[PDB]
C-alpha cells in the first residue's frame, strides 16, 4: 500500500500508476478519507461503466491538448510538373546508392497554399480547419459558407459580405492552432552535409521520410539548380536542436529548442497560448489552503506532493474573469421559472440531507394532549410530513436578486378576516411566525396590515387618502411605494383609538430580526463572483451566533424565540378582556390563553438551529455551487434603500443609444416571485429537534467529505475563463463589420462590406459562437444570451436601484484575452500577405490586349493601367 | 493539529508538534483520544509499524 | 475572377500570339514560391527565384536565432520550443479535527 | 520480503452517520448545470428559433410548467412551492420567444424567406 | 421584444395618412393605464374589494 496518502492498493505490483499522481515517477480527482476505508474518485461524463466512480456533469473545456508534428500552416504545392535531365543521380557509398531528396516541389511552377495542420499528430482535434485548394481549382467555398443561405447563384460569393467571411476564416485559423508543441525523440546524424546534429524524429513507423521536408540543408549541392544554389547559400550549423533543459527525468531532456520548418505566425500564436496556460497553474499547497478555508474549520485537508517543476494544472483566474461569467449566467434566466426550479429544488434536498434537524410534527401533539386548542391542531395538520417550503425558504437566501420568496394567498385570511372569528386568529398566528423567513423586502408591512385588516370596524388608523382604505388586503402591499404613513411613523397611531395596533407596530419596529453577514469561500485562489457585495461576505436576513449545542431552548436573546414570544404576548393581550370578540357565548379566554402559553413555551430546536448551524452549512455549500450566489442587500426597515429593479447593460458608458432594458427589469418584485406555505414554515419552526447523541465534529466531518468528493469547482473555474474570453472575441469582431463607438483600431478596411444591422450581426455572432463551442468541445450555454436582440454591444454591466433612485453601477474591467489580440494580430499579418489566403487587392481592368509579350497578368506593367489621375478618363457613378 | 509530511529519499516522515515543530517517529508522545478517533485509519498505517 | 498567366520554361520557346482580357492593377504575384526549381535558370516566363527573405535565420550572417519579422513577411523556418508536461489529478487526504 | 506489515487490516467498522449513499445522491443533482435557454436566438440560417407566441403568455406558460415540475419532484399531486397564481400581479413579465427577431420586427414570416423575397423581387432575364 | 413604433419611407397616400393620423390622435386621447384602472375600481368599490 502507498505510504504517502495511506491508500490500500490491491495486487501490489501496480501502484506505479497510483504514485504517478503524487509526482513520483516510475482521471480527474482522487480523494481519500482518514477515518474510514472509502476512497472516492471522479471520472468524465462520456465514459461507460462507472464502477466505483461518479461523473463530472459540467462541460470542462479541453485546454491542454498536445501536438506532435511540425507546426506550420503554409505548405508548398506543385502546379505544373516537369522533369529535367540531371547530372547527379545518387550518392557514393562502397556498394550502396542513396537517393536524392528535396525539400521543395521540383516542378515548373510551385506556389504557397494554406492548409492548417497538414503535418500534425493530435490527440483531440479542434474541429476547425482552413483547408484551401491550390488556386487553379475553385476557391469560392471559403467565402460563401457564411451569410449566403440565400443566393441567386450558388457558384458565387456576395461582394457585400467579404469582411464577414474573412473575419470568420481568421477566427477559425487562430482558433484551431491552440495546441502545445510536444517533445519527442531525436536521432543523431552523420550525413556529410549535417554532422552530428541531433535531428528531431517524428512518431510513427515511417519516421525518417520527413527529414527532407523538415530540414532544407540536409541535401547537399549535387548539381546546378535553383534549389542547389540556395542550399549553397544557406549556413550549416543552424540545423536540428539548439538548446535543452538542465533538468531531466532519466534520459529525456525536459524542454528543447529545435531549428526546423514552421511558420512565424503559428509559433507566435502558440508561444502566447503557452503563456496563457502557464499563467493559471497552482501548487497543491494553495489547494490544501483553499479547501481548508472553504470547509469552515471543521475539516483539515492535506495534499502531499514531490518536488517537480514541469507540473501544470490551470485552475486560477481572476475576480474580473469570474464576474462576467456570473453576468452571462444571470442573463441566461430571462424570466422563466424552468431554469431556476431544479437549482432551488436540489439545494432544498441537499440541505435536508446534510442538516441534523429532524422535523417531526408530533411535539405539538404531545404538548397539546387534546375548543381553541383543537382548532390549531386542525389548522396545522401534524399528520403531514411535507416540508419542502421551509428548505426552499432557506435555499432562497442565496438568491435575492434573481428570485424572491413570498407567502401564498392561501395562507392569508379569507375575506381579510376579523378578530371575532377564532379561525382567523389562528390564521394570523400561523402567518406572523412564518413571515420573517422570506426574502420579501416588505414582510413587516404585510405583517402589520394583516392585523390592521382584521381590526376593521372596532378601531381605525389614519391613511393618506380616501382611496387606500384600512380595509385593503395585505397581499397587495408588495412594493415600497405602498408603505403607509401610519406604519412609517408610529406616533400617528394614538393609544386611545388603536392600542393593540400601536403595540403591534411597536413590536414590529423593535423586535424584528435584523440582517447580518458571514464569511465563506476563499478569495485568494478561487476568487468570488460577489457582484454588488464585498468579496468575502454572505448576506443573511437573520442574526447568527457561534455554534454550541448546550445553549438553552428558552433564551430570549435568540431573536426568533423573542419574536415567537412577543407574538404570543400580543395575542394574549388581544384575547384578554373579551372585547374585539362579541358573541362568544362561553368564556374562551382561559382556554385560549392556556393554548397560547403552551405555544410560547414549546421546546423546539429550530430557532436554535437557524442562528447557529444553518449559516455554517450555507457557507460550506455555497462556493461549491454550479451557479454561485447572486445577492442584493437586505434591509430591515430602512425604506430609503430598498431594491426595486435589477438590470443588465450591454452598451458602453460614454455613448447614448436606444434604451434597451433587459427582460429582468420587468418584474413587479425584484426577481421572479415564488410562493411558499406559511403552514409548513410555521410547523417546521414550532417543532424539530436534534438527534440525542450528535457531536458536530463527527456529523459535519462526515457530511462535508462526500460532498467535497463530488466537487466541480475546478471545472467551473476552468469554464469561466472561456466564458470571459468569448466576450472579447465577440465585441472586437462585431465592431469590424458594424458601426459602434468602441475603438478597436480598424485592422482591415480595404475589404468591402456593409454597415450591418442587428439581424446580420446576430447571424454573424452565432457563427462566432458555434465555432468556439465546436473547437473547445462544449454542449451547454456559451455566449448565446447576448445573441437575443442587439448583438452590437460593447461592455458588460449590471445595475440595481434603491427606492429613492440611487443606482449602483458595477462595471468589471476585463483583462486582455489571447484569442482576441491574436486574431487582431493575424489580421495585420493578412494585411501584408493577403495573396496566400486566395484574395487579391486593388481592382481589375477589362480590355483587349493582343501581343506576343508574356508578362503574367498578376503583375501589370505601368504602360497600360490608368486611374482617376490619368487624363482623359471618364468616371461613372450610380 | 496533525500535519504529516512523508519522508522522501530515505528521510524519516515527520508529524507537526503543537508548538510548530516537526518531529520524527521517536520518543514520548501525548495524544487525546479524540485525535486518534478522528484519524484512526490514517494513523494505523503510519504508526503501528 | 478568371486569370490567364503563361508557363515558365528553361529553354527558349517559339513565340505565338495570345490575347488576354482581364488583368490586375497592382502586384498580386506574391503567392508564387518559385519557378522551375530543377533548372539552372529561366529563359522565358515570369522569373522568380527562391524567396530568401522568408528564410531569414539561415541566409542572414548577422541575425539572432530567435528573432522575427512578423507583420511584414512570415518566416518559414524558425526556432520552436517543445515541452512535455503532466497533469496530475486532484489528490487530497481529508483529515478530521477533534 | 514483505510479510504484510502490521499497519492495515480492514473490516468496515465505522458506518457513515449522515450516510455516504444519501449525501452523494443529492450532490449528484447539485452538480448538474443550469438548463439552457435558447429561444429568441438565431440559428445558422438566420431564423430565430422558438415558438410563435405572445411573450407574456409564454412567461405564464413556463410558470405553469415549472409548477407541475415542482409537483412531480416533490412526489405529490399538487405543488406546495408554487410558481404561478401567487399574490403578486406580475402582468408585465416578458420572456424570450420566437415571435420577435433580433431587429425588433415580427416573425410571422421567417427571415430566410423575407430576404429571399426581397432579392427575388429583382431579377433580369435574357432577351428573346 | 417588439419595438413600439417605427417610421418608414414607403409609398403611401398623404390624404389617408392624415386620416389615420387623426384617428390615432383621437384614440390616443382615450387612454387609461392600469394604475388609474386600479384606482377607479378601488374607489368605486367603497374600499370593500
Ligand atoms: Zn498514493
Amino acid at each position: 500500500q502507498c505510504h504517502v496518502c495511506s491508500a490500500v492498493l490491491f495486487s501490489p505490483l501496480d501502484l506505479d500508476a497510483h504514485v504517478a499522481s503524487h509526482g513520483l515517477h516510475g482521471h480527474i480527482t482522487e480523494f481519500i478519507s482518514s477515518w474510514q476505508n472509502h476512497p472516492i474518485v471522479q471520472v468524465s461524463a462520456d465514459v461507460e461503466n462507472r464502477k466505483t466512480a461518479q461523473l463530472l456533469h459540467a462541460d470542462t473545456p479541453r485546454l491542454v491538448t498536445w501536438d506532435a508534428g511540425l507546426c506550420t500552416s503554409f505548405k508548398i504545392v506543385p502546379i505544373v510538373p516537369a522533369q529535367v535531365p540531371q547530372d547527379v543521380l545518387a550518392y557514393t557509398f562502397f556498394t550502396s546508392s542513396y537517393a536524392i531528396q528535396s525539400p521543395f516541389p521540383e516542378a515548373a511552377v510551385s506556389r504557397i497554399v494554406v492548409h492548417t495542420r497538414w503535418a500534425s499528430n493530435v490527440d483531440f482535434d479542434r474541429d476547425s480547419s482552413v483547408i484551401m485548394a491550390p488556386p487553379t481549382e475553385n476557391n469560392i467555398h471559403l467565402f460563401k459558407q457564411l451569410l449566403n443561405t440565400e443566393t441567386l447563384s450558388v457558384r458565387g460569393a456576395n461582394p457585400l459580405m467579404f469582411r464577414a467571411n474573412v473575419l470568420h476564416m481568421l477566427l477559425e485559423f487562430v482558433l484551431d492552432n491552440l495546441y502545445l508543441n510536444r517533445h519527442t525523440g531525436f536521432s543523431q546524424d552523420h550525413t556529410p552535409f549535417t554532422e552530428g546534429a541531433n535531428l528531431r524524429s517524428l512518431p510513427g513507423p515511417d519516421a525518417e521520410k520527413w527529414y527532407s521536408i523538415m530540414y532544407p540543408t540536409r541535401m547537399g549541392t549535387p548539381n546546378v539548380s535553383k534549389i542547389c544554389n540556395f542550399v549553397a547559400s544557406c549556413v550549416r550549423n543552424r540545423v536540428g536542436r539548439f538548446d535543452r533543459a538542465q533538468m531531466m527525468n532519466g534520459a529525456m531532456s525536459e524542454w528543447v529548442d529545435v531549428f526546423e520548418t514552421s511558420d512565424a505566425l503559428t509559433v507566435s500564436i502558440r508561444g502566447r497560448w503557452m503563456a496563457r496556460l502557464a499563467r493559471m497553474n497552482i501548487n497543491p499547497t494553495e489547494i490544501e489552503w483553499a479547501l481548508t478555508e472553504c470547509a469552515q474549520g471543521y475539516v483539515t485537508v492535506t495534499s502531499p506532493y514531490a518536488p517537480s517543476v514541469n507540473r501544470l494544472m490551470p485552475y486560477r483566474i481572476s475576480n474580473a474573469e469570474r464576474q462576467i461569467s456570473q453576468i452571462i449566467r444571470v442573463m441566461n434566466i430571462g424570466n422563466n421559472a424552468t431554469v431556476i426550479q431544479p437549482v432551488l429544488q436540489d439545494i432544498s434536498v441537499l440541505l435536508q440531507r446534510i442538516s441534523p434537524l429532524q422535523i417531526d410534527p408530533t411535539i405539538i401533539s404531545n404538548t397539546m394532549s387534546t375548543s381553541p386548542a383543537s382548532s390549531i391542531l386542525g389548522k396545522l395538520r401534524p399528520s403531514n410530513s411535507d416540508f419542502s417550503s421551509f428548505r426552499v425558504a432557506l435555499a432562497g437566501w442565496l438568491y435575492n436578486g434573481v428570485v424572491t420568496t413570498v407567502i401564498d394567498d392561501s395562507s392569508y385570511p379569507k375575506d381579510g378576516g376579523s378578530v371575532t372569528s377564532l379561525e382567523n386568529l389562528w390564521d394570523f398566528f400561523i402567518l406572523a411566525l412564518a413571515l420573517p423567513l422570506t426574502t420579501d423586502p416588505c414582510a413587516p408591512v404585510k405583517a402589520f396590515m394583516t392585523l390592521a385588516n382584521m381590526m376593521v370596524g372596532f378601531e381605525t388608523i389614519p391613511m393618506d387618502n380616501q382611496i387606500y382604505t384600512q380595509s385593503r388586503r395585505a397581499s397587495a402591499f408588495s412594493t415600497p411605494h405602498t408603505w403607509p404613513r401610519c406604519f412609517m411613523n408610529i406616533q400617528l397611531i394614538s393609544p386611545i383609538d388603536a392600542p393593540i395596533l400601536r403595540q403591534w407596530a411597536e413590536i414590529i419596529h423593535r423586535y424584528w430580526p435584523n440582517p447580518s453577514q458571514i464569511r465563506y469561500g476563499t478569495p485568494n485562489v478561487f476568487g468570488s463572483a460577489n457582484l454588488f457585495t464585498p468579496p468575502e461576505v454572505l448576506l443573511l436576513p437573520i442574526d447568527h451566533q457561534p455554534a454550541n449545542v448546550t445553549t438553552p431552548t428558552l433564551d430570549f436573546t435568540n431573536e426568533l424565540t423573542n419574536w415567537r414570544a412577543r407574538v404570543c404576548e400580543l395575542m394574549k393581550n388581544l384575547v384578554d378582556n373579551q372585547r374585539y370578540q362579541p358573541g362568544w357565548t362561553q368564556s374562551l379566554v382561559s382556554s385560549m390563553r392556556g393554548t397560547l402559553g403552551k405555544l410560547k413555551l414549546i421546546k423546539s430546536m429550530t430557532p436554535m438551529y437557524l442562528q447557529q448551524l444553518a449559516p455554517v452549512e450555507l457557507a460550506v455549500i455555497a462556493p461549491m455551487l454550479p451557479f454561485p450566489p447572486f445577492q442584493v442587500p437586505y434591509v430591515r426597515l430602512d425604506r430609503d434603500r430598498v431594491p426595486t429593479m435589477v438590470g443588465v447593460t450591454r452598451q458602453s458608458r460614454d455613448t447614448i443609444t436606444q434604451p434597451a432594458l433587459s427582460l429582468s427589469t420587468t418584474n413587479t418584485t425584484v426577481g421572479v416571485p415564488l410562493a411558499l406555505d406559511a403552514r409548513a414554515i410555521t410547523v417546521a419552526l414550532l417543532s424539530g429537534k436534534y438527534p440525542p447523541d450528535l457531536v458536530t465534529n463527527v456529523w459535519y466531518a462526515d457530511a462535508i467529505y462526500p460532498m467535497y468528493a463530488d466537487t466541480e469547482v475546478f471545472s467551473n473555474l476552468q469554464r469561466d475563463v472561456i466564458t470571459c474570453e468569448a466576450v472579447q472575441t465577440l465585441v472586437t469582431l462585431v465592431a469590424q463589420i458594424s458601426e459602434t463607438q468602441y475603438p478597436v483600431d480598424r485592422y482591415l478596411d480595404w475589404i468591402p462590406s456593409l454597415r450591418a444591422s442587428a439581424a446580420t450581426a446576430a447571424t454573424f455572432a452565432e457563427w462566432v459562437n458555434t465555432s468556439m463551442k465546436t473547437a473547445f468541445d462544449l454542449s451547454d450555454m456559451l455566449l448565446e444570451p447576448l445573441l437575443s436582440g442587439d448583438p452590437r454591444m460593447t461592455q458588460l454591466a449590471i445595475q440595481y436601484q434603491q427606492y429613492n433612485g440611487r443606482t449602483f453601477n458595477v462595471i468589471p474591467e476585463m483583462p486582455g484575452s489571447v484569442i482576441a489580440d491574436c486574431v487582431q494580430l493575424t489580421a495585420e499579418v493578412f494585411n501584408h500577405e493577403y495573396n496566400l489566403f486566395g484574395i487579391a487587392r486593388g481592382d481589375i481592368i477589362i480590355g483587349r490586349v493582343q501581343s506576343t509579350h508574356l508578362w503574367s497578368p498578376l503583375a501589370p506593367p505601368p504602360d497600360l493601367v490608368f486611374d482617376r489621375d490619368t487624363p482623359g478618363v471618364h468616371i461613372f457613378g450610380r | 493539529d496533525c500535519r504529516i509530511s512523508f519522508g522522501m529519499n530515505g528521510a524519516a516522515p515527520m508529524i507537526r508538534d503543537e508548538t510548530g515543530m516537526m518531529v520524527p517517529f521517536e520518543g514520548n508522545w501525548i495524544f487525546p483520544l479524540a485525535l486518534w478517533q478522528m484519524n484512526t485509519r490514517y494513523f494505523n498505517q503510519q504508526f503501528d509499524a | 475572377v478568371p486569370f490567364m498567366v503563361p508557363i515558365s520554361s528553361d529553354h527558349d520557346i517559339s513565340s505565338a500570339p495570345a490575347v488576354q482580357y482581364i488583368i490586375s492593377t497592382e502586384y498580386n504575384d506574391r503567392s508564387l514560391f518559385c519557378t522551375n526549381s530543377s533548372s539552372p535558370q529561366t529563359i522565358a516566363g515570369p522569373d522568380k527565384h527562391i524567396p530568401v527573405e522568408r528564410y531569414n535565420i539561415l541566409t542572414n550572417p548577422d541575425a539572432p536565432p530567435t528573432q522575427i519579422q512578423l507583420p511584414e513577411v512570415v518566416d518559414l523556418y524558425n526556432v520552436v520550443t517543445r515541452y512535455a508536461y503532466e497533469t496530475p489529478p486532484i489528490t487530497a487526504v481529508v483529515m478530521g479535527v477533534p | 520480503p514483505a510479510t504484510a506489515e502490521p499497519g492495515t487490516s480492514n473490516c468496515e467498522h465505522y458506518k457513515a452517520r449522515p450516510g455516504i449513499a444519501s449525501v452523494q445522491k443529492a450532490t449528484e443533482s447539485a452538480e448538474l448545470p443550469m438548463k439552457n435557454n435558447d429561444e429568441g436566438t438565431p440559428d445558422k440560417r438566420g431564423n430565430t428559433k422558438g415558438a410563435l407566441v405572445n411573450e407574456h403568455v409564454e412567461a405564464r406558460d413556463e410558470a405553469d410548467d415549472a409548477t407541475k415540475k415542482q409537483a412531480k419532484d416533490t412526489e405529490k399531486a399538487k405543488a406546495q412551492v408554487t410558481y404561478s397564481d401567487t399574490g403578486i400581479n406580475n402582468a408585465n413579465e416578458l420572456s424570450r420567444s420566437g415571435n420577435v427577431d433580433n431587429e425588433g420586427g415580427s416573425n410571422q414570416k421567417p427571415m430566410s424567406t423575407r430576404i429571399a423575397e426581397a432579392t427575388s423581387a429583382i431579377v433580369s432575364k435574357h432577351p428573346a
